[PDB]
């Protein structure tokens, strides 16, 4: 059961460059696409991510899209930058210019049937294609506005198949542009109505993890993604190795989303690495459900949770992990919405990721998550209602209803989510 | 003779179907490439264990049994296991893609281009029977394949197989090792749509085998493997008497006729005993009357309530060791005086007991010792009602918000099925009531 | 107590004991009702492509 | 900490232990219909038992015993007591019984009737059943006419009209002591029980009167008219009575009375203990129960009723209710010497 991987703009690309990076490490694929592991756990479920070619090399079942090549030559010269089908690559010329109706109306309408041919020969060649996963950010162009065209386009084509993202929130904190609230809020828009997961990663909980924990005085990007392919890496354990719990996109999605609409998830990751001892079970299961080690900067004590997936990796007792998962919600119960019983599934695997002897990553549907759609929502009505920068959109051909509908549809996902809140 | 098919359908049906046909073949004495040199009639034969096992000229004893799964990953298994040559690949049955924990997903999408298929493996089995006697099916409730296939096969052979018995096999959804949240829905789905169909149950919840191994087997975190050779062994002590020589229970309807005066009452409670851990280093060995009166602890059912407070329609004492009936009528009498066994009014205080000399076989190298006497007791009492309860209240609980509904009709089920699924719950819990419920 | 219908062999040995007295859908159907949920999933997938297309 | 749920909140008794449970710092109190709990102060009819102890690793314990009603119903403790070989129908602490429906005892009671009528002997008897049903007289016609026009089973009992009567006074009382049965099935008496006495002179002649026949605190509280002279509320304290039963009978309140209350307690309990016990269970019950006992002229202590949701006096709440947390709960959940019961069993 195969997922086909498509990373879009310039932020999806990094990120994107950065999981292929990690998971090829710990599946024992050197950058050349040779298998040199030492266990078979690593090839057991390597056909979900990896096509075959002849030698027994390995070719990540990935597409590289953007409308300017800046950033796909930079992962083509990187590490692992070979490792990527050569033709994978599709990319124009103009660029998006950070404005979601250039990646989404125009520049990317352009390319689009360029990259859903990439996507039907590789769909094509899946014995059983399982679904999609995107990762790109919001705040831009091309991975906001072409990443959702994408979708959309996809949706089209592959109806009766799993939509899953890796959505990179903006933040004033870690800005390029004034526009990304327009940008994400658009964005989101389509995200409620074509995805059935979607991962909210808050480049402001990135940047501030780097800050407070990790203490990297002066963050870059990098540092951000090396935490973005972290719990990228530990979001997809599930699906990577042999398991029973959230193996496949469909079972997790029908265990995480009680309703349609409410399907963007708070992801967390322990212990925050940026080593020697290494960490205990009780010590796991605090931090990845403590607020300072979540990726989406939204505190869970502010709202409920509706579901929540954790997953254990290393070698221990999972008669401690048992133990350590029941103690924290037999005694945060309250924080924990009482008409979906068992809402919490524990999951392990004996492969650790590099450098760690244990970890745990955390995937929360928290109702607290309708605070970073409110932030946005805020940014944006700051804007629209002086209508400012709204000429680098009606220059594409937008009209100012269709803001008016993103707008009022994240409302209502934000009034959706408080009404759960209430039990 | 008449003979048995067994159906396995999911995952949980397809684990316990290896754990009970391994167990068979120790029991009977079939080696894994399906030769048994105890079989001087070689090529056929009227025997008791030729309802389970049929003969193919080169002297191969063949399970009539076919598996049954939407997804390929444990069936295949079995097609590279320790038993691959026991079965020959029409009687492995796999889909391209899973229900995914979705009821209507295996019965309704799935279901509907699959369900010929398993229809006309099941006839080449039923073809090869001089007088096939019923079908006893494994499935789980909580995945999908084993609800929402079940229930749909369940249908169709009472269509093909008019009024010939079916007999399940259901596991009981337990949070301990569950994989998903709906599965209450799941659970009330497949019993509304099955219960017609099904003349006998035996429920076995996932919680009590769980904390079994835990207890009497000291394993810190029981397995699948744990779990399915413990059940494997309650398994075989229930089918045993239609396998070996005896005259109690020796066809499919006498569990109905023994078991189940009422059709829709068709939930017998099993209790097993002893467990005994094989790393034990030191063991005395329980007595007749000891493993009798442990048939009465609700530490050894197979579904944890309460039988003092319910009321029993029957009883069944299935034995195998060294027993002999003065010893389980002595121990009969004790425990009358000092449990409470209160029966229906309108039936007879009584036990029907069955002794097979043979003690039970247990696989080498797994975690129970062997034992010189068991005994698995079935009775219909309406305490089990208890764990219709709590399922119905935990599908309360999500339905009253819809949660995760749309899954199923996305799948093309209506709401409303929910709702007749439930009202028949609700139907079969006044039931139970009548049956077995007579400041201060 | 009563023991009662005493069946022995060289396999085994049954009895009862006795210590107090007393005091469906057809094929076509089904047919219709797995086509009712195949054409309810097909105008479901409809009115997306449908909401697609615009 | 420790997590508690409360399904009965006019609960006198509970709403003090739950009251408790906070002051210890260390139990949080949950919502009703939170499953997450170890400890649940249960409702009074339909406790669902069949949803405990089903929750992974949560010892859970509740207030109640299932079963426990066969004792503290007056239809079912009849029976109880007339089946049950341990109590061997012919136990000399229990009041002759019959229970009249609206299977059924109409015949032998009338039998009975018969024989306290040749011999000329007393021959009163009392109808009482699950509110007051209030009727004594010396005749069964007026008790089966009384008992068809009530919609509920009423249960006819001998009355005991030869009473200890109190003296100033010349009343009549009865006594009400507190038990606590724990998870091990242990039975604690508490030392402190009460008496709820009449306020009017007891008197033979006149049965259609009830307020010297009739105990309860509700009654003397609404039809007696000098209520309250010679103890506070109708209730007198053991160290009172027993000072009195010196003074005037030359007797202890130990000796007289109370081995005969151990001796029902423990006796009723006991009979009991194999169709209610928690000991291998998936959850585990505790329960307080009321035992109301009649004395008469000769000292001979007569069991009258259990009360299984039994409230206390006044005075008592405080050191009944922090017994019940010692006893029953941190037993089961520690936190972080003289006792106030007597360990019977
Ligand atoms: N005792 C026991 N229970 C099992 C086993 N396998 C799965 N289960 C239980 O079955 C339930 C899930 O149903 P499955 O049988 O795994 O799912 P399925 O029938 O394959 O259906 P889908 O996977 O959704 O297509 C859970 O409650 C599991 O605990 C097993 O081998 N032994
Ligand atoms: N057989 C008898 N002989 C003498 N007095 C009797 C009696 N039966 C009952 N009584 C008197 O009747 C009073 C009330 O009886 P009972 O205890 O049944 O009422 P009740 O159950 O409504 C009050 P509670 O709330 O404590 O259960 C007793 O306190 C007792 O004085
Ligand atoms: N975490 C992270 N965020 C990024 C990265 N690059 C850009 N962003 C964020 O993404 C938004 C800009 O999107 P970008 O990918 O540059 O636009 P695009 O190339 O047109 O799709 C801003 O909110 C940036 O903060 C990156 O490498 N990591
Ligand atoms: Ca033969
Ligand atoms: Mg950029
Ligand atoms: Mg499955
Ligand atoms: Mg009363």
């Amino acid at each position: 059961r195969e997922i086909v991987h498509i990373q879009a703009g310039q932020c999806g690309n990094q990120i994107g460059a950065k999981f292929w990076e990690v998971i090829s490490d710990e599946h024992g694929i050197d950058p050349t696409g040779s298998y040199h592991g030492d266990s078979d756990l690593q090839l057991e479920r390597i056909n979900v991510y990896y096509n075959e070619a002849t030698g027994n090399k390995y070719v990540p079942r990935a597409i590289l899209v953007d409308l300017e090549p800046g950033t796909m030559d930079s992962v083509r010269s990187g590490p692992f930058g070979q490792i990527f089908r050569p033709d994978n690559f599709v990319f124009g010329q103009s660029g998006a210019g950070n404005n979601w109706a250039k990646g989404h109306y125009t520049e990317g309408a352009e390319l689009v049937d360029s990259v859903l041919d990439v996507v039907r020969k590789e769909s094509e060649s899946c014995d059983c294609l399982q679904g999609f996963q995107l990762t790109h950010s919001l705040g831009g162009g091309t991975g906001s506005g072409m990443g959702t065209l994408l979708i959309s386009k996809i949706r089209e084509e592959y109806p009766d198949r799993i939509m899953n993202t890796f959505s990179v929130m903006p933040s004033p904190k870690v800005s390029d542009t004034v526009v990304e609230p327009y940008n994400a809020t658009l964005s989101v828009h389509q995200l409620v109505e074509n995805t059935d997961e979607t991962y909210c990663i808050d480049n402001e909980a990135l940047y501030d993890i780097c800050f407070r924990t990790l203490k990297l005085t002066t963050p870059t990007y990098g540092d951000l993604n090396h935490l973005v392919s972290a719990t990228m890496s530990g979001v997809t354990t599930c699906l990577r190795f042999p398991g029973q719990l959230n193996a496949d996109l469909r079972k997790l999605a029908v265990n995480m989303v009680p309703f349609p609409r409410l399907h963007f998830f708070m992801p967390g990751f322990a212990p925050l690495t940026s080593q020697y001892r290494a960490l205990t079970v009780p010590e796991l299961t605090q931090q990845m459900f403590d607020s300072k080690n979540m990726m989406a900067a939204c505190d869970p004590r502010h709202g409920r949770y509706l579901t929540v997936a954790a997953i254990f990796r290393g070698r221990m007792s999972m008669k401690e992990v048992d133990e350590q998962m029941l103690n924290v919600q037999n005694k945060n119960s309250s924080y924990f919405v009482e008409w979906i019983p068992n809402n919490v599934k524990t999951a392990v695997c004996d492969i650790p990721p590099r450098g760690l002897k244990m970890s745990a990553t955390f995937i929360g549907n928290s109702t607290a998550i309708q605070e970073l759609f409110k932030r946005i929502s805020e940014q944006f009505t700051a804007m629209f209602r002086r209508k400012a920068f709204l000429h680098w959109y009606t220059g594409e051909g937008m009209d100012e209803m269709e803001f008016t509908e993103a707008e009022s549809n994240m409302n209502d996902l934000v009034s959706e989510y408080q009404q759960y809140q209430d039990a | 003779m008449r003979e048995c098919i067994s159906i396995h359908v999911g995952q949980a049906g397809v684990q316990i179907g290896n754990a009970c046909w391994e167990l068979y073949c120790l029991e009977h004495g079939i080696q894994p490439d399906g030769q048994m040199p105890s079989d001087k009639t070689i090529g056929g034969g009227d025997d008791s264990f030729n309802t389970f096992f049929s003969e193919t000229g080169a002297g191969k004893h063949v399970p009539r049994a076919v598996f049954v799964d939407l997804e390929p990953t444990v069936i295949d298994e079995v097609r590279t296991g320790t038993y691959r040559q026991l079965f020959h690949p029409e009687q492995l049955i796999t889909g391209k893609e899973d229900a995914a924990n979705n009821y209507a997903r295996g019965h309704y999408t799935i279901g509907k281009e699959i369900i010929d298929l398993v229809l006309d493996r099941i006839r080449k089995l039923a073809d090869q029977c001089t007088g096939l006697q019923g079908f006893l099916v494994f499935h789980s409730f909580g995945g999908g394949t084993g609800s929402g296939f079940t229930s749909l096969l369940m249908e169709r052979l009472s269509v093909d197989y008019g009024k010939k018995s079916k007999l399940e096999f259901s596991i009981y959804p337990a949070p301990q090792v569950s994989t998903a949240v709906v599965e209450p829905y799941n659970s009330i789905l497949t019993t509304h749509t099955t219960l017609e169909h099904s003349d006998c149950a035996f429920m076995v919840d996932n919680e009590a085998i769980y904390d079994i191994c835990r207890r009497n087997l000291d394993i810190e975190r029981p397995t699948y493997t744990n779990l399915n050779r413990l059940i494997s062994q309650i398994v075989s002590s229930i089918t045993a008497s239609l396998r070996f020589d005896g005259a109690l229970n020796v066809d499919l309807t006498e569990f109905q006729t023994n078991l189940v005066p009422y059709p829709r009452i068709h939930f017998p409670l099993a209790t097993y005993a002893p467990v005994i851990s094989a790393e034990k280093a030191y063991h005395e060995q329980l007595s007749v009357a000891e493993i009798t009166n442990a048939c009465f602890e609700p530490a050894n059912q197979m579904v944890k309530c309460d039988p003092r407070h319910g009321k029993y329609m029957a009883c069944c004492l299935l034995y195998r060791g060294d027993v002999v009936p003065k010893d389980v009528n002595a121990a009969i009498a004790t425990i009358k005086t000092k449990r409470s066994i209160q029966f229906v009014d309108w039936c007879p205080t009584g036990f029907k007991v069955g002794i097979n000399y043979q003690p039970p076989t247990v696989v080498p190298g797994g975690d129970l010792a062997k034992v010189q006497r068991a005994v698995c007791m079935l009775s219909n009492t309406t305490a089990i009602a208890e764990a219709w309860a709590r399922l119905d209240h935990k599908f309360d609980l999500m339905y009253a918000k819809r949660a995760f509904v749309h899954w199923y009709v996305g799948e093309g089920m209506e709401e409303g099925e929910f709702s007749e699924a439930r009202e028949d719950m609700a139907a079969l819990e006044k039931d139970y009531e009548e049956v077995g419920v007579d400041e201060e | 107590m009563e023991v009662i219908e005493l069946n022995k062999c060289t396999s085994g040995q049954s009895f009862e004991v006795i210590l107090k007295p007393p005091s469906d859908p057809s094929l076509e159907e089904i047919q219709k009702k797995l086509e009712a949920a195949e054409e309810r999933r097909k105008y479901q997938e409809a009115e997306l492509l449908k909401h697609l297309a615009e | 900490m420790y997590t508690f749920v409360v399904r009965d909140e006019n609960s006198s008794v509970y709403a003090e232990v739950s009251r408790l449970l906070l002051a210890t710092g260390q139990w949080k109190r949950l919502r009703k219909d939170n499953p997450r709990f170890n400890l649940m102060l249960g409702e009074r009819n339909r406790l669902p038992f069949g949803r405990l102890g089903h929750e992974p690793g949560l010892v859970q314990l509740v207030n109640y015993y299932r079963g426990a009603d066969k004792l503290c119903r007056k239809a079912s403790l009849v029976k109880l007591i007339k089946t049950s070989p341990e109590l061997s129908e012919s136990c000399t602490w229990f009041p002759e019984s019959y229970v009249i429906y609206p299977t059924d005892e109409r015949e032998v009671f009338l039998a009975a009737y018969n024989r306290r009528r040749e011999g000329r002997e007393g021959n009163v008897w009392i109808a009482k059943s699950s509110g007051e049903g209030i009727l004594i007289s010396s005749e069964a016609s007026e008790l089966l006419d009384f008992i068809d026009e009530q919609g509920q089973v009423h249960v006819i009992q001998k009355y005991l009209e030869k009473p200890l009567l109190l003296e100033p006074g010349h009343r009549k009382f009865d006594i009400r002591s507190w038990v606590l049965v724990d998870h091990l099935y242990n039975i604690y008496l508490y030392r402190e029980g009460v008496l709820r006495t009449s306020s009017e002179p007891y008197n033979s002649a006149n049965f259609q009167d009830k307020t010297c026949h009739l105990t309860n605190h509700c009654i003397q509280k609404e039809y007696s008219k000098n209520y309250g002279r010679y103890e506070e509320g109708n209730e007198m304290f053991f160290e009172e009575f027993n000072q009195y039963l010196m003074d005037a009978l030359n007797t202890t309140l130990e000796n007289s009375i109370l081995l005969q209350i151990k001796h029902i307690i423990r006796s009723c309990l006991m009979c009991i203990e194999p169709a209610i016990s928690t000991k291998h269970l998936h959850y585990q019950s505790f329960q307080l129960f009321g035992f109301d006992f009649m004395v008469d002229e000769e000292l001979k202590v007569w069991l009258i009723e259990v009360n299984g949701a039994p409230a206390c006096a006044q005075k008592l709440y405080a050191e009944l209710c922090q017994g019940i947390v010692d006893v029953a709960i941190s037993s089961v959940f520690p936190l972080a010497p003289t006792s106030i019961f007597i360990k019977l069993h």
